[PDB]
């Protein structure tokens, strides 16, 4: 378990229709939300391999009991205790297997959910500091397209440290 | 002034499992296990043989009932729940390992023996049981062999199938338990009746078991049929002396076939690589609960309705 | 000023595998390897059967150990260790299937053939080798069949069973081989002796032979048993001449049980779904070490004396 | 594996009997200990979760194929034989990996309880702290026992105490 | 001034499947699959037995081709792909059982049964199926009974053995199936033919059966070979009168060995302990692809080519 | 996953080759590059039990090779053989690609550690990039660079002068 989904994000945004993870911004001018493309797809494209490992068919098998006619009764009993056998054993895995697909698949959107949190801490650097909701909360005015640097990830953070300094001091 | 980070989430999640944690939602979730069939035989681009209330062993000796299915080629077989394998009474001996040799081939020639008989034997004879455009008769691939002077001592006869083919091939014959000592005299005489079949490697012997007193009792007419494989190059020979129901073709079966026991209507229109009684099952899931009698390319049968494998995140609502 | 995080520990670990690590030390952990089983067959709840050193076949034909064991009911059924099937010596074709058969049934009634025989047969043949209240038996459900006066032909004879009810029977019935010829000339004149024996569904002949034999509970004849199914509408004929051991009483197997062999006392106040030559297993564990051979509802065998599961964090000691 | 439990944390506290993970602080009053409940409920119960996975075993009903008093014909012995234990060597495979991966999984899953509240109390200090190698907050600002309650309470308001501990950071 | 952290790459790395993706490239990968295997039988450090021509049956009733192999100990029985049982033609009653139970043995003895007949008994019939020095022989384990004088009623014999060990013996006998009434007549006699036999633990009978059949080893005539298990302290009783082929000695497997059907040849300077019908597979690999029939103790069989283990960590070079 | 390798680090160094794991810096006498041994170590250690357990019963045959064996019980040795290997292939097929997704991570996992290791020594003198690297806000010589990685450097020696740097 990585901290974010469930963890330290109260919770989910169900308005968010557009991407699996994104941005709520505020600012003097508004509110503003936009999904990230390449966290949703890295997390999209791991889950259709899963899915494509999955579909991955095979043998043939031929009749060892007639379905019509009766069979010897102790060969009988061994094709029924072996088939039961095979039977546990695929029943067995094919749970384990969802089981452990399941908790992975959990904590890799988890994962991915946390790189994205991280690689915008580090954009801003000096400028922001972390309220623990998940939230930067920024310390200079940052307008539309100051939010759309950050999430398009091309925030220079130098070009507000002085500003942003005196701010988070004062 | 602030930038926030977060998931999406839905108004509807669903519950799969974890290693830590049934009941645990999330965004979406596919089956893993196929639980829906067909209910046909799908046989597009199977070249397939329905053998209707034809039996496989009926193939092979030429019951009535299987008179369209005495040759042919396949890759699939069909068989259907209450077919026809004989007309006269009496059972082959080792059946479901022959049906099974039927049931995997890929097609069925026959070869006449060339088995001609003296003059003291009656070869043509027939049966009420053994009706066939509304006349008496008797299985296609083979003779009644009686003495044509009745009471009269059957003749020591042989005959020898040779196999001159580059294949194995599958003779059968029959052996006829009399009802009665009066029947038993009548059709083959008082003599002891023995009847031999050797080969290179095959030998036996055979007693006809005479019935008694009524007709239903448990002890009445019957024949029984009995079946080896001749090798390319090899003879096998019958030495008999009355009671022997003997074969004017032996059989040769060719390549392999998937074997197919349901009744389910054939659709030309889909295709399939796996079937069970009920029908087919098409599917890319991994597992199946339909069935745990299932031939052909088949995913895995499992003891579960549903196993849901998470296509989500965690389902957080607020 | 100053505020620490930190996980707890314990001064004595204990030792995990991981995919990564052999020898990990973690603070607690179970065992998910059964090892332990109950000395008792847990029967509570099973109307079960301990058939003591009754062996399932002697229960068909009726051997003296048997006589507590000719018919019933259950969902169990108990076999041990010192179980007798036979007090005149003998030997069953297919034993084992028929063995089984019993042993996955739910009960066994008995019904009459009816067999009578006329004057010239003494139908009450005993032995010293099957001793029932001091004196001399023989099976409970069959009966042999000898001249009424010494030395004379054994007329030849007929009987019939017809299988009236909705399920099928079992019948048992024996072929007698004399230990020498003084003997069989004695018990059924010295004509050429013949039993043949037919239904819908079986046909066969059978001939006494003479031949010296070691003694088994003193003699040195025996009885070879043979069987079959009869279905409902269904008759079987006995033909004989002398040497047919025939059956008084047929068997119905009922409904379904679950067949045990076991050296464990039974303890009708425990409870258990799984059993083993040595008793019960009760365990919520997926896996045992206790035997490879079980059946009922059981862990699956490993070849593992432990596997021990983490139930907490690495232990990281001061 | 997250960086704490056999990472920066030198080791366990045996001394905690109170649960699996908490606090140890030093303020002018004294030193105390004390253990936090959400994370340790959260690891536990993700433990007995994985032990309701291993007895969920509703099982199938087998019956005898093996005679245990009698011969069973050779061939077919040999058939039987051969069958079983191939299917104990297959289960004998999966237990060993069923608790080779769990094990690994369950270790990793207790570290990173640990490091999420770690993470949960460094952020709610947020600008009045630093963090030393090892799994301590260096505190700017005197911290009262009351204080230190707020810190695991999770109502320490870090506003409150901003002016003084950015102050004692920089001088 | 600044410090950075990084991980190694090579130029070459290796791809592998993971849960999410089947074409991800890694530093190293290592196989888990064994795909080479050895065209030899590794025999080093066994106690072995190589039965060349000779069929593990023919070892029991003495065929020519088997008189190097009538007794003997070992731990490993190789047997070889036309081996062979009969000279003179016929077939053995649940052979595959027998040729089982011969093939996990550790060894056989053999044990006179002392036999011994009467006058009007000629038991030391020969033919040309079975050749020692170019000339006819028979059965080395077994002796054809037949009238010493020709077309006269073979005598009602007895012949016992008795097994006064501590452990099993294999009982082996024929019964021959003649090819005329003439022949079965100068041999037996024309008298009704019957053989049974009998112990505590068995009981058959037999009944010579004439019929006309193909050559075989130029012969029509057919013995057809049955056998049991003989108890200790228990006695077994052929009662005949034509027909029997008598056994003048019974067998005793001893031990345990394992039996491989293989035509590589063997190689005394290798071990292994995974064998199939090319010779062997010696390797640390859990799971190998070089044939779904192996005995001995072998990785697993499966139906890939290669399947790679990662051994590093992925691998990103430089754009 | 964790955010390090083929993730906030662009790519790996092929020129690094005395370990998995390791440091480049730039100061006033030049640049230069270490390989960490401790967490070079701890990767390379945790494979080696993986490839322990890859490489830790005695089985007779059931189908003669040379001879006939009887159809029925042929068929069902053939489907038995066919369902074990099955088995065994989907088991070798999931064991390494559950175990190559583990060992991915966890390889990732031990440089982030590392990364995690520097970052709390360096304390307030420095600023991480992003890229992976800690912008030094001081002068550091060769010997700073190794108490670096020997983990033996004392912020408190070279903070006051590295904060006066950050805040003008
Ligand atoms: C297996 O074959 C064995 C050989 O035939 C059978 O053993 C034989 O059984 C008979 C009758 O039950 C015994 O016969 C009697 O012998 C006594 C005298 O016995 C003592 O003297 C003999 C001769 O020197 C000596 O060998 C014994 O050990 C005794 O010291 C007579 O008084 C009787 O009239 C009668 O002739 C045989 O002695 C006995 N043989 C052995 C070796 O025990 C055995 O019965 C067969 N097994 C089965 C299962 O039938
Ligand atoms: C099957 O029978 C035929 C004749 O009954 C045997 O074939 C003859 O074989 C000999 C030598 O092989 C040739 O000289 C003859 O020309 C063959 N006859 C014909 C007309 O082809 C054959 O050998 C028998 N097969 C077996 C296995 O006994
Ligand atoms: C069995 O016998 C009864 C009475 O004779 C008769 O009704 C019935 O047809 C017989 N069964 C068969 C199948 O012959
Ligand atoms: C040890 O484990 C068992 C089952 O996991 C549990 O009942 C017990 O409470 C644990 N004991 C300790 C020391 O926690
Ligand atoms: C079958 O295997 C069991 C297990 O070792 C052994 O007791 C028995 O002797 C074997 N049986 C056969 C058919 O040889
Ligand atoms: C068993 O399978 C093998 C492999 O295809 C094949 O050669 C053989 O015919 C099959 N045996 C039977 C009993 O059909």
């Amino acid at each position: 378990l990585f901290g974010a989904i469930a963890g330290f994000l109260e919770n989910g945004w169900e308005g968010m229709v557009d991407g699996w993870y994104g941005f709520r911004h505020q600012n003097a001018q508004g509110t503003g939300q936009a999904a990230d493309y390449k966290s949703t797809q890295a997390a999209i494209d791991q889950i259709t391999g899963k899915l494509n490992r999955l579909v991955e068919k095979n043998t043939e098998f031929e009749s060892i009991e007639s379905e019509f006619s009766e069979i010897e009764h102790q060969i009988g009993n061994v094709i029924n205790w072996t088939k039961d056998s095979i039977t546990d054993i695929w029943t067995y895995q094919a749970e384990l297997l969802v089981a452990m697909e399941n908790q992975h698949t959990i904590d890799m959107a988890d994962s991915e959910m946390l790189n994205l949190y991280e690689r915008v801490r580090k954009q801003l650097r000096q400028n922001a500091e972390e309220d623990g909701k998940g939230c930067f909360e920024i310390y200079h005015a940052c307008d539309d397209s100051c939010m759309e640097s950050i999430r398009n990830n091309t925030y220079d953070h130098s070009q507000y440290r002085e500003e942003a300094l005196l701010n988070r001091l004062n | 002034d602030k930038i926030c980070l977060g998931h999406h989430a839905v108004a509807n999640g669903t519950i799969v499992k974890t290693l830590t944690n049934e009941q645990e939602e999330v965004t979406n979730a596919t089956e893993t296990v196929e639980s829906t069939g067909i209910n046909r035989l799908c046989m597009k681009g199977r070249k397939h043989k329905d053998l209707g209330n034809c039996h496989p062993i009926g193939m092979l000796i030429g019951t009535p009932a299987c008179d369209l299915h005495l040759t042919g080629m396949w890759d699939t077989l069909i068989e259907r729940e209450n077919a026809i394998a004989y007309c006269y009474p009496g059972a082959t001996v080792n059946v479901e390992a022959l049906r099974q040799k039927i049931m995997e081939s890929g097609g069925i020639n026959k070869i006449s023996t060339g088995f001609t008989y003296g003059s003291s034997i009656n070869s043509a004879g027939t049966t009420r049981a053994c009706m066939r455009n509304g006349g008496n008769s008797f299985y296609a691939e083979l003779k009644w062999l009686v003495s044509k002077s009745a009471g009269q001592n059957f003749p020591q006869t042989t005959n020898t199938y040779r196999n001159t083919d580059t294949a194995e091939h599958l003779i059968m014959w029959g052996i006829h338990h009399p009802s009665s000592t009066q029947e038993k005299n009548d059709l083959y005489g008082t003599q002891s009746l023995s009847i031999s079949v050797g080969s290179s490697t095959y030998r036996n012997n055979f007693v006809p078991v005479v019935g008694a007193r009524p007709q239903v009792n448990g002890l009445s007419s019957r024949i029984d049929f009995h079946w080896t494989l001749v090798q390319p190059g090899d003879n096998i020979t019958f030495s008999h002396n009355g009671g022997l129901i003997a074969p004017s073709r032996v059989s040769k079966l060719i390549g392999r076939g998937l074997g197919i026991q349901s009744d389910a209507p054939i659709d030309n229109n889909c295709e399939s690589k796996c079937f069970w009684r009920g029908g087919s099952i098409n599917t890319r899931l991994p597992f199946q609960n339909l069935s745990p009698r299932t031939v052909g390319q088949c995913p895995k049968y499992v003891n579960r309705r549903s196993l849901m494998l998470a296509t989500g995140m965690r389902n957080v609502p607020e």
